[PDB]
Order: structure tokens, then C-alpha cells, then sequence
């Protein structure tokens, strides 16, 4: 699981 | 044994497309630390906003906001390799401890929350009502996320296999492929679930060659 910026 | 100190909500960050990722369970009992290990969702990104959220909604702008904060110092690398850990720490006192660590620079922040933050009484028992109303809707914007990060690996990860086929790719195989690579990164930019699916069905049909070379490799 990936968090943008 | 009479009482117990239990979280009345759900508590998490945003995770890509959007979504409330859960790290502390509803009805869970203090003191309590959990903790995941999440990625970039960029390549080359450089730092994380770790949006802390408390409730039961899928979609995180429709939980409470607990505040937010940045991880900088993320050296270069593909999206999906770098190793952020992030840890939800509820003490005796009821305090909020969040941390994010990038595992390879060694580098930390945190957010510390009040145990007075988020709904009040009230707040949550509406909160609850609209998860259970909304069930159905949560889910099917759950489903476009996934299928649109889906269509976004199938997108880079066809594009990467491209750049490293080079001359190996029949000229005929590329332009078909190219035009279907614009067209789902164009469907991706949309809400039609259908559609990126039928972008996704049509990439799979034009690559079964850009495949076999891939795979060789």
C-alpha cells in the first residue's frame, strides 16, 4: 500500500 | 473489569486513490501500538504525507481529519520499493502517538494527538450510522480505487517492459500497445470503472507478444 505526496 | 478505555472509532491514514487505510480497529482497548509498512506511490517521490484520520468511512475525506505531517528524505528509487513504517501508538493517558520511519535513511517524524481530538459522543454515533448507510456506496468507490490501481500498474509496468524490450518489440506490437497505453492512462483520468476495465481488456489483447519477451528476460 502506497501514500502520495 | 467495569470499565474499559476502548477506541469508539477507526483510526488510519490516506492511502493512494483516497482511501482510509485502518491501522487501529474500532473497539479496540488502550494502550495499544500497531504498525505497517507502506511505499511511494510516485517513482522518485521524495516524501509521504501522513494524513491521520479517525472513522468508519472508506473514503477519506468523508472520516475526521486528526492532522497531518511529512516524512522528507526519501532517496531516489522506483515507486513501491522504499519501506515507510508507520506506527499508531495509544497510551494509559489516551494520547495518539503516529510515527512514520523510512527503513533505509533511518529518518522519523511524528504527530502527537490529544486524546480530546476527533468526534465527540454525538459525532461518533452519527459517524457509525453513515458507515452502515453507506456500505454499499463505500464499497463501489472501493472497487473503482482498486481497478484505477490496477490500470496504473498495468500502465507503468507496460511502459517499463517497452523501454526494456526495445528492438525485441515488432514495430506492429508497439503502435498497438502505445495507443492502448494512452487511451487507459486517458480512462484512468475518469470515473467509468467499466471503462478502465475495457482499456485494461484491451491492453491484455494487444501485449500477449510484449509479454513473452518480458518473461525471456
Amino acid at each position: 500500500l502506497r501514500i502520495a505526496a | 473489569v467495569l470499565l474499559l478505555d476502548v477506541t469508539p472509532l477507526s483510526l488510519g491514514i490516506e492511502t493512494m486513490g483516497g482511501v482510509m487505510t485502518t491501522l487501529i480497529a474500532k473497539n479496540t482497548t488502550i494502550p495499544t501500538k500497531h504498525s505497517q509498512v507502506f511505499s511511494t506511490a510516485e517513482d522518485n517521490q521524495s516524501a509521504v504525507t501522513i494524513h491521520v484520520l479517525q472513522g468508519e468511512r472508506k473514503r477519506a475525506a468523508d472520516n475526521k481529519s486528526l492532522g497531518q505531517f511529512n516524512l522528507d528524505g526519501i532517496n531516489p528509487a522506483p515507486r513501491g520499493m522504499p519501506q515507510i513504517e508507520v506506527t499508531f501508538d495509544i497510551d494509559a493517558d489516551g494520547i495518539l502517538h503516529v510515527s512514520a520511519k523510512d527503513k533505509n535513511s533511518g529518518k522519523e517524524q511524528k504527530i502527537t494527538i490529544k486524546a480530546s481530538s476527533g468526534l465527540n459522543e454525538d459525532e461518533i454515533q452519527k459517524m457509525v450510522r453513515d458507515a452502515e448507510a453507506n456500505a454499499e456506496a463505500d464499497r463501489k468507490f472501493e472497487e473503482l480505487v482498486q481497478t484505477r490501481n490496477q490500470g496504473d500498474h498495468l500502465l507503468h509496468s507496460t511502459r517499463k517492459q517497452v523501454e526494456e524490450a526495445g528492438d525485441k518489440l515488432p514495430a506492429d506490437d508497439k503502435t498497438a500497445i502505445e495507443s492502448a497505453l494512452t487511451a487507459l492512462e486517458t480512462a484512468l483520468k475518469g470515473e467509468d470503472k467499466a471503462a478502465i476495465e475495457a482499456k485494461m481488456q484491451e491492453l491484455a489483447q494487444v501485449s500477449q507478444k510484449l509479454m513473452e519477451i518480458a518473461q525471456q528476460q
